[PDB]
RNA sequence: AUAUAUUUUAGUAAUAGAUAAAAAUAUGUACAGUAAAAUUGUAAGGAAAACAAUAAUAACUUUCUC
RNA sequence: GAAAGAAUUAAAUUAAUAUAAUGGUAUAACUGUGCGAUAAUUGUAACACAAACGAGUGAAACAAGUACGUAAGUAUGGCA
């Protein structure tokens, strides 16, 4: 009927598969669904605000700048001429590293190079 | 020959038939038309016995 | 000639009733190289995993921070700078 | 059929007439699927996300920063050319096509506040061309891809037919998967600390790589697979393993700036930039 | 905690049922639904973990929304503004949202959905959006009433009509129906439910049923026939059936007369519209209109030359049927019309 | 010697009714391949994409605004009529159908279902 | 922990989306959508396998916010 | 100022159309999908086109029944 790498192949197909292996429809009260539309709502608000806030700051930060570099240029052309160049291949640095859940055994490398 | 005819006969025992085309070894042609003689949609059957191309029954129950 | 798995017969998902397919994960830590623990959801079933080779003792990742192995095993006792400066006449070539 | 003529007779009204909703066919469709009561429901916000959060904190300022250009005007890009009208017959005529290109190109806006680039999804293609001779080879790796993941692969089929190469048309080849979001999010940091460092010799990502606007790709060979958790956790289980391109889409305008924003999050790139 | 607050805010906010608001504001998940009436379902149900707390802090933050919201609507002075104010603190509430899904809105009892509250009405307004509008305007342009009699519609007042006195049964007509000459043989009630803020004590209403499709001989064409004529309504939002004890004898400006479709004449349309009075400032009380009795006719009525003779808008509408049946006779007969013409069968 | 003596002869495919011109219920407007004119007002399409009158009037051949870059062939139930009729007005239709004056033709008719 | 009995599961097989230019039901109807080429890239991949990306947002509605 | 929606504009019929070539087709006639598998049904068909006759073509309408569609309606095989 089938090999043992066939067998193998149905298992593996299986694993990905949605046959007999998935529970039942989650179903709710009235009181329940609002309880739940309710969470939803407020949470999905509270997101937008601090979409806003961020959003906000960058907007508060991009005019912070704008202000700088009219002064620069007003002031010293040499300062605004270095100041504005192109940033093409500018590369973060390797250990400004993604905050992990928790914090390593050495927290803190004060030698380098 | 790749295209035969056949006769359709009218389930509603009227005598009324009606008469189409098919490949030699297509499956049993039955269809619902109108019968003039009852005055409604009746099923209609192959009157003569033929030979067919034999498909295998595709199994949904899951086999082994 | 060609291997296959032959397809039977499709089961119907009616419109509506199609469910996401949400598979079964375990939250997962991984302590990396370093002593640094990091949450992850994962399929296979195991709670905790140590990393041996990773970015976080890579120096690629962090710059500022087998034959010759097994040379060194085992020719340790003669320990093998002064030994370059003593096989190294320049004379010949 | 009396005749095939097709033509939409005008309305006298404004209002706008869902069809779908007037009908009773699909109750569980009416609803949306981000609603509790389809069927289609999925917990999406299930867990806070961690590249994003690091992105949306360090990073986006820094990234603006960056991309700031003093009174940078919009740079239109390469697009459709009308006729001059000095004959009768430009009256009437297509539009000449783009000056370089066949097809018309994007303008390219100046980084302000609100269109800073950030990633926008992933899709790990994995075509595997052994299976042109073995289906079940396409199985394996859809579900290597789903171990990687944790995220639903689509098959994909041989669209073309070709004799030097021992390829029908409408096989199934590998298989493709689309990260978007967290998952999405949860594949980088893995790429980035797990995998990627225990390829033996990789100096990073080509300068070179990417699309014209925003989009930067690379791929793994199946030696390089090995090194994911879910496939590192049992070498037994997967005697077999496959290679796979990896093409990140980024929100970025041009591809310098979604190179320096795979950088943000640990991506190393090494080759001369164009 | 501005929505536990019942001084200034109306009764209808609160759930009237008081298990289910306790079910709603609990410590812990303890008690079971109300919604399940049967001992072993509610055995069998099993809430979602973790649902109490998480609710109660998204009920504190969307109260404390409202709440300052409330301190805007205060300050407000034109009349707009302040509902869309109102409308903005209550319509994330809860017991409201409960209120109006779980309850009727056609028959809506005033103590649980309150259409004179602006959040109710304007949760009713997106109801009737999502679908009962759209059937409407559906059925204006499919079966062709809007052009055929009066140019465009902007829906703004939910119209539904009955016919309560022929037969016996209830049953709002769904708009485009085929109804027997028996069921539409004495005359129809409405309920123009509006949704926008509006006047209440100075607004009046009329309400124009039409028959296009009637034929007339010597144009070889149609023409239109008033078949009932009500003008100077009052409407309120929770008292809005228009029913024979509501409206006088003063009122009707042609009084019902019935559907009775020639055999073969074809397949007639009744198209209900509801048009608004035009509202006179610097007068207080409700401004009435007089209609020339003489110049409008029912045997042709040109009703686009009547709405811009008194300067109406119209704001509802709805539309049944009626095609020739056996009873058409009988009816013609109980309302003393003539015999009825019979047409052939054949369009030549 | 071998030549390429073998052609169909010509589809009469031109317009077989005019702008201006009384037509008949069921008379052919258009023989055409493809819709080159639309079937416009009081007007039909067959099979063939042949537009035919749906009733008595006047032919017209017009474009209209809600369809730019296509022609099309309607009927005008009278020669007073601009058949790009007004969109807003009310759509001009015949009755057709003649009362039986005679009683016993009633009868028949009413008997009649 | 273990024995018997009575059951229950395991037949492990793909679509999870009104799917939308791989292949497959070529006539009806209802609902919905848009192709192709060329270009820039990407593990074996090369002119030629697969996947990604490549015209413009003025006005309008809703939501959050200064 | 931002997010989402509705979309509109430009372009396109160079792909695709069971099949030649031509005309038509995105308002899609092309493609996907639910139901279905019925209208690839039954009697009268006027009136046109074409046309020596024999034939050929489009087809309103009337009557019987069927399928899909909330409805409007559409279907008397296939874009021609
Ligand atoms: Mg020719
Ligand atoms: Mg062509
Ligand atoms: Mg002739
Ligand atoms: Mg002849
Ligand atoms: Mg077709
Ligand atoms: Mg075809």
């Amino acid at each position: 009927s089938l090999s043992p790498l066939a067998q193998r192949v149905v298992t593996q197909l299986s694993v990905m598969s949605a046959s007999r292996k998935q529970p039942k429809l989650l179903k709710l009260a009235r009181e329940d669904l609002i309880k739940h539309q309710t969470i939803e709502k407020c949470w999905s608000i509270y997101q937008q605000q601090q979409r806003e806030r961020r959003n906000l700051q960058l907007e508060l930060q991009y005019k912070s700048i704008e202000r700088s570099m009219n002064l620069l240029q007003e002031l010293s052309p040499r300062l605004f001429e270095a100041a504005n160049a192109s940033e093409k291949g500018k590369r973060f640095p390797m250990e400004m590293k993604v905050p992990t859940d928790f914090p390593p055994n050495t927290l803190w490398h004060y030698n380098f190079r | 020959s790749k295209n035969s005819v056949i006769k359709l006969l009218s389930t509603a025992a009227s005598g009324y038939s009606r008469y189409i085309s098919i490949k030699k070894g297509a499956p049993l042609v039955t269809q619902v038309r109108y019968d003039p003689v009852v005055k409604r949609h009746v099923l209609f059957k192959e009157a003569k016995k033929r030979k067919v191309a034999e498909r295998k029954p595709l199994d949904f129950l899951r086999t082994a | 000639t060609r291997i296959t798995l032959p397809r039977r017969p499709a089961k119907k998902i009616q419109l509506g009733k199609s469910r996401p397919a949400i598979y079964h994960q375990f939250n997962v830590k991984m302590e990396l190289s370093d002593g640094s623990v990091v949450i992850r959801r994962s399929q296979y079933p195991k709670g905790e995993i140590r990393l041996i080779q990773d970015q976080r003792n890579n120096p690629l990742w962090n710059p500022s921070r087998g034959s010759l192995d097994r040379f060194n095993k085992r020719y340790s006792s003669l320990f093998s700078t002064v030994e370059l400066s003593e096989e190294n006449k320049k004379k010949t070539q | 059929p009396k005749s095939a003529c097709s033509l939409v007779k005008p309305v006298h009204h404004l209002v706008k007439i869902d069809k779908s909703k007037l009908s009773p066919r699909f109750p569980e469709l009416k609803y949306d699927k981000s609603d509790i009561r389809s069927p289609g429901f999925k917990p999406k916000d299930t867990h806070a996300d961690r590249l994003n959060d690091h992105y949306l904190n360090t990073l986006q300022s820094d990234l603006l920063l960056i991309n700031y250009s003093h009174n940078a005007a919009v740079v239109k890009g390469l697009k459709q050319r009308a006729w001059s009208g000095d004959s009768p017959y430009h009256l009437n005529r297509p539009p000449k096509n783009p000056r370089g290109s066949k097809a018309q190109l994007p303008d390219i806006h100046p980084i302000k506040w609100s269109n800073i680039p950030g990633l926008e999804s992933v899709v790990i293609n994995c075509f595997v061309r052994e299976a042109r001779e073995n289906q079940l080879l396409a199985i394996t790796a859809a579900l290597q891809l789903q171990q990687i993941t944790g995220c639903k692969p689509h098959p994909i089929f041989s669209k073309n037919d070709v004799p030097t190469w021992k390829l029908r048309k409408g096989h199934q080849m590998g298989a493709k998967v689309e990260l978007k979001g967290k998952e999405m999010s949860q594949f980088l940091s893995t790429l980035t600390e797990i995998v990627l460092p225990r390829i033996r010799e990789y100096k990073g990502i080509s300068n070179q790589s990417g699309n014209r606007f925003g989009g930067i790709s690379f791929g793994l060979t199946a030696e390089d697979i090995k090194f994911f958790p879910e496939i590192d956790a049992n070498q037994d289980s997967w005697p077999k393993t496959f290679g796979m391109h990896i093409n990140i889409n980024t929100s970025a305008q041009l591809d310098y700036q979604a190179r320096t924003l795979l950088s943000g999050f640990q991506f190393p790139f090494f080759g001369e930039e164009k | 905690h501005i929505w536990s607050d019942f001084t200034t805010r109306p009764s209808s906010l609160s759930i009237q049922s008081s298990k289910v608001k306790n079910y709603l504001f609990q410590k812990k998940a303890s008690l079971d639904p109300p919604s399940i009436s049967r001992r072993s379902n509610r055995i069998k149900y099993s809430p979602p973990e973790h649902i109490d707390e998480i609710f109660r802090m998204s009920y504190d933050f969307l109260e404390q929304r409202s709440s300052k919201f409330y301190e805007l609507a205060n300050k407000t002075k034109n009349p707009l503004k302040k509902d869309a104010l109102l409308i903005k603190a209550e319509i994330n509430n809860p017991e409201v949202q409960y209120n109006f899904q779980f309850n009727n809105k056609l028959n809506n009892v005033k103590d649980i959905i309150d259409y004179d509250v602006p959040v109710y009405r304007h949760l009713g307004k997106q109801h009737w959006e999502s679908y009962g509008q759209m059937l409407l305007m559906q059925r204006l342009e499919t079966l062709a009433a809007i052009p055929d009699t009066l140019p465009t519609l902007v829906p703004r007042a939910e119209v539904n009509i009955k016919f309560p006195f022929s037969t016996g049964v209830n049953k709002w007509i769904e708009p485009g129906e085929f109804l027997s000459s028996n069921v539409t043989s004495m005359r129809p009630i409405f309920k123009i439910q509006e949704y926008e803020l509006v006047n209440v004590e100075k607004q009046l209403y009329t309400v124009l049923i039409v028959n296009p499709d009637v034929p007339d001989l010597s144009n070889d064409s149609f023409k239109t026939a008033l078949c009932y004529g009500l003008v100077n309504i009052n409407l309120t939002y929770n008292d809005n059936l228009i029913d024979p004890r509501k409206f006088h004898s003063s009122n009707i400006i042609a009084d019902y007369l019935p559907p009775v479709p020639e055999k073969n004449a074809g397949k007639q349309r009744f198209v209900v519209w509801v048009f608004r009075q035009p509202l006179i400032e610097d007068k207080q009380g409700p401004n009435m209109l007089e209609i020339d009795r003489k110049e409008l006719s029912r045997d042709d009525f040109d009703i686009r030359q009547f709405t811009k003779k008194y300067n109406l808008t119209a704001i509802g509408a709805h539309i049944w049927r009626s095609e020739w049946d056996a009873k058409v006779a009988a009816v013609r007969e109980k309302y003393g019309l003539p015999p009825g013409r019979v047409f052939s069968r054949v369009r030549r | 010697s071998r030549t390429s003596m073998k052609d169909s002869a010509g589809r009469r495919l031109g317009p077989k009714k005019y702008e201006g011109q009384d037509v008949s219920t069921g008379e052919i407007i258009m023989r055409q391949r493809g819709t080159k004119f639309y079937p416009g007002e009081n007007v039909g399409i067959g099979k063939d994409h042949s537009i035919f009158a749906l009733e008595p009037g006047v032919v017209r051949y017009y474009l209209d605004p809600f369809h730019p870059k296509r022609k099309f062939i309607g009927v005008a139930l009278r020669r007073d009529l601009k058949l790009p009729s007004p969109h807003f007005e009310p759509t001009v239709r015949r009755f057709g159908r003649f009362e039986l004056t005679n009683k016993r033709a009633a009868y028949k008719e009413e008997n009649s279902i």
